[PDB]
DNA sequence: GAATTAACTGCCCCCCCCCCCCCCCGTCCGACTGA
DNA sequence: TCAGTCGGACTAGACGGATTCGATACAGTTAATTC
């Protein structure tokens, strides 16, 4: 897709009906994104892909960090709470705490 | 999609031949196209002027031009093996040293990487009857350690002529990285007119130590050091030349390392690792013997072997 | 018959790597002479190409690459195999906080796969024992656990060690 | 022998260029030939296309291109060999110090490398008849151990004159790395103005065990020291100057337990390992008398020699 | 004396385990040895 | 006759640790400048 402008225009697309699905049925849409390396300053940091103008398409960010062999999650937009981080590991069972 | 071996028979051939061919495994047209060729005619009752026409008719209707395994074993059979004057080196490497390949020596010091490169040079002009690879050598040099008496004992250890010997023998001198990577279009220039048989780098990352220094020029070090090896690869695969290529060491001064018999590994990084084919380790011995060790090889298990330095050239311990 | 089902290419470029994966490789899934694609060393074309200062031409290559050869996987149902390189963490993430190296081409080659795997080899220093240590681990999986074995290298093949699976 | 760098404004080159390349150090064409793209781009005047245009001009001056081995072997038979003043000496080194590469000699206390330096700084003003270079010297010293009595006392037993054989060596003090390094664009001035034929740099890594302490200053102490020794490499190179080094010694505290009963290896690393061409080991005997040993060369094998120290200098163990 | 501009420094936290020898500088004498 | 050389007892043997290096902008603090 090298054309940025028809990718932006169907993303917007998709992120309003998405929302009007959800609000039209009931339902919670989930979606999962991807991450990328931005060289800032001189030490290069995460985020995320699909550029600036989708940021603020999704109504909740959830951000999954590694730091030192240990998995956070960490909120990074809400309209309800404010933002903070929380330790998560998988098991054989699935998600779970601690 | 697939064409089955039911399409053979609009092409001239009966159901007898067809079903004959179908029973023996084979059963489309693009598994007999390249199915070799004694393999076709050993079944009873198969004749060769019926196998080349179904072979032709298979290719007519087969996209060809997909090489094969088995073609390619039985196309490159051919291989020379140079001998390194050692029975035991030649032993452990299985022959000596095999062509269209990048061999490196890596080791410290008054280790045996010259007095190797300087017999390979004169025994690659033996007659393959007698070992060799009947061509000519090339010796680039990046420090100067050229010495052509010690081509004459060998050829005189060999009853060749020593004149002889010394005009076979291309010599060039590399002052930094771009006059090293520069001398290789002129290689391939003169690799044309006549047959060469070996080219000898010694040593290929001496210059790159002092060219880059520090941090911030090893990309473009590991990148330029990358771009000759993949020349040196093109040559070899055009050629059909045997090259061979000389590494240094560096110590290992950090304390995860226990053994504690001065801990040392080849400099390159990954680059040189990946790229050349089979890595020896040559390391000092008692007195003038020496031991030579594979490091790596995609057919070959790791294993030792001791030879020795002497007046004639590189050869086996005496008693 | 092993030697006639296998077939064998080479290929000097990025571009000559593109080529081939867009046009020869259909042809031969297509017409069902083999299902199983290897590639001997995706990095290497990459490494000799770009530059640490040329990030975004590599990044559309690699994503246009693992692309076509998902596709060409999902049509034919044929296993990948990509073959990788590593390098040195240089420590001054990614989930690699103390191993010493990591897979090669960044994170956007990362995102395009599904299984990734790792073979290492401890070297004399944990290998004085008198043969080489050997280990195959498993990185990242929809459905497994990071896991480890054993395996040794011999006149036969590859052969994994029995009971030496880490939990 | 080298052709200066004002030859370089006849082929379509700006006079300020040439001046600019003298400040950078490059006196001659050979020097700028050698040099890489790199270092002429380090230069504040001097642009992409001016450093091609300027190599170009180089490579159209001096000849870097394949030669047949016999050509070579032609050209090295008359190099020049530097007697030792001592017959022992001179046997084992097949002739004596060549000019052209490097030599090394390292050793403990007292155990005659400075009294081998000097020797080799009188010795070397002889006729070539008679063992000499037929030319001057030029001593660095970073120690404080420079005596010209040793100099007038061989000249004595060579029946020289004094006064004369003081007037043809130069002296210079180094106080640091920095300026041990700095000493070397001078000496190539004086190379390029006047005949010389020796260098003698005693000790070459005395201030680096002092100016880099800790292990925490050891890639900066090797890289400082790569690069010190391709200079000498170049100059040596350049002007075909025989080089002559001292180094020292470590000691082996982890023992292992071996027959030696006091262990110890010179200092410097796999960088002045694998940079140095010829390496001699010096080891007292009984009273007087001195060992010597070859400790790596190309073309000479491992073999020992007796001399002594007199009061003329090096000469042979008298009995 | 003071408003104003200019120059030198700074950005940080993980390795606590312990088979491993390796190619001689032994110091030298007793006896072998072939010439 | 005579010195180089293989092989080796010679009164006696254990010991441990050690660190750095990148490619970079803006504020804090101290020093120079003209009214
Ligand atoms: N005629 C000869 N007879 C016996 N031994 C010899 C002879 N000529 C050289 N040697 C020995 O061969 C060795 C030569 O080492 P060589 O030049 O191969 O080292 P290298 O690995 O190339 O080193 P560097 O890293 O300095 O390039 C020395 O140990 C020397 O004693
Ligand atoms: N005039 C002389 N006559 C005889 N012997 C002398 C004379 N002058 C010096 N020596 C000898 O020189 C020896 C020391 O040699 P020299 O100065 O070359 O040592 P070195 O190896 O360079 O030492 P360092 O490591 O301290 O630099 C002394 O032990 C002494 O016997
Ligand atoms: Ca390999
Ligand atoms: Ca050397
Ligand atoms: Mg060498
Ligand atoms: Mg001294």
């Amino acid at each position: 897709l090298d054309d940025l402008s028809l990718r932006t225009r169907l993303l917007n697309g998709l992120a309003q009906q998405m929302i009007s699905l959800a609000n039209n049925h009931r339902l919670a849409v989930i979606l999962t994104n991807q991450m990328t390396t931005k060289i800032d300053r001189n030490q290069a940091l995460l985020v995320p892909a699909l550029g600036e103008s989708w940021g603020h398409a999704a109504t909740i960010r959830l951000i999954f960090h590694w730091d030192r062999k240990q998995r956070l999650a960490t909120l990074y937009k809400s309209p309800s709470q404010k933002e903070c981080t929380v330790l998560f590991q998988i098991k054989p069972q699935g998600f779970r705490d601690t | 999609g697939p064409q089955p071996i039911s399409r053979l028979e609009q092409c001239g051939i009966n159901a007898n031949d067809v079903k004959k061919l179908e029973e023996a495994g084979f059963h489309t047209v693009e598994a007999v196209a390249y199915a070799p060729k004694k393999e076709l005619i050993n079944i009873k009752g198969i004749s060769e002027a019926k196998a080349d026409k179904i072979l032709a008719e298979a290719a007519k209707l087969v996209p060809m031009g997909f090489t094969t395994a088995t073609e390619f074993h039985q196309r490159r059979s051919e291989i020379i093996q140079i001998t390194t004057g050692s029975k035991e080196l030649d032993k452990l490497l299985q022959g000596g040293i095999e062509t269209g390949s990048i061999t490196e020596m890596f080791g410290e010091f008054r280790t045996g990487k010259t007095q190797i490169c300087h017999t390979l040079a004169v025994t690659c002009q033996l007659p393959i009857d007698r070992g060799g690879g009947e061509g000519k050598a090339m010796y680039i040099d990046t420090e100067g350690t050229f010495r052509p008496e010690r081509l004459l004992a060998v050829a005189e250890r060999y009853g060749l002529s020593g004149s002889d010997v010394l005009d076979n023998v291309a010599y060039a001198r590399a002052f930094n990285t771009d006059h090293q990577t520069q001398l290789l279009y002129q290689a391939s220039a003169m690799m044309v007119e006549s047959r060469y048989a070996l080219l000898i780098v010694d040593s290929a990352t001496a210059l790159y130590r002092t060219d880059y220094s520090g941090r911030g020029e090893l990309s473009a070090r590991q990148m330029h050091l990358a771009r000759f090896l993949r020349m040196l690869l093109r040559l070899a695969d055009e050629f059909g030349v045997a090259v061979v290529i000389t590494n240094q060491v560096v110590a290992q001064v950090d304390g995860a390392a226990m053994f504690a018999a001065d801990p040392k590994k080849p400099i390159g990084g990954n680059i040189i690792a990946h790229a050349s084919t089979t890595r020896l380790y040559l390391r000092k011995g008692r007195g003038e013997t020496r031991i030579c060790k594979i490091y790596d090889s995609p057919c070959l298990p790791e294993a030792e072997a001791m030879f020795a330095i002497n007046a004639d050239g590189v050869g086996d311990a005496k008693d | 018959r092993f030697g006639s089902q296998i077939f064998i290419e080479h290929v000097a470029d990025v571009d000559t790597l593109l080529e081939c994966v867009n046009k020869k490789v259909p042809v031969l899934l297509s017409r069902g002479m083999a299902r199983l694609v290897v590639i001997d060393s995706v990095a290497a074309p990459f490494r000799c190409e770009f530059d640490s200062q040329a990030s975004a031409p590599r990044a559309r290559h690699l994503q246009s690459l693992g692309a076509t050869l998902r596709e060409l996987s999902s049509a034919f149902q044929s296993p990948v195999l990509c073959i990788n390189q590593v390098t040195e963490a240089m420590e001054e993430p990614l989930g690699f906080w103390d191993e010493r190296v990591s897979p090669a081409l960044g994170i956007t080659w990362a995102n395009q796969l599904l299984v990734r795997l790792l073979a290492d080899r401890l070297r004399e220093e944990e290998a004085a024992l008198g043969c080489p240590a050997r280990t195959l681990r498993v990185l990242s999986a929809p459905h497994l656990p990071p896991s480890s074995c054993s395996y040794t290298i011999s006149a036969e093949g590859v052969r994994g060690t029995p009971g030496t699976q880490s939990h």
